[PDB]
């Protein structure tokens, strides 16, 4: 047997309170770990062999 | 880093609120002493005689 699977990290939701403003800090801390929170354009065209 | 602190100001909002309340219900009662001897005010006075 085998899988493949996606991280993307692991995070505490607490109940009582609105899910929509607890997911803005998560998706705030989500934006860094991907490096997308500041503006960037991709560079990998010369990541590549033959 | 804005919308992060943002969204932490609000976040802080909701989390102040109220859950339940407990408390003691304690007024009205009192204790229990005991008293163990009977409170019986009997004497008893016979003459010299016993007549």
């Amino acid at each position: 047997h085998a899988l493949i699977k996606e991280d993307l990290g692991q995070w505490p939701v607490e109940t009582g309170i609105s899910l929509v403003n607890q997911a803005g800090v998560f998706a705030v801390q989500l934006a860094n770990k991907l490096g997308i929170d500041k503006p960037f354009v991709l560079d990998a065209g010369s990541n590549y062999f033959t | 880093e804005d919308m992060a602190k943002i969204y932490g100001a609000v976040a802080a909002v909701s989390k102040n609120v109220n859950s339940s309340v407990t408390y003691e219900v304690k007024r009205g009662t009192h204790e229990l002493i005991k008293v163990p001897t009977i409170p019986h005010n009997l004497v008893l006075i016979q003459s010299d005689n016993g007549k």
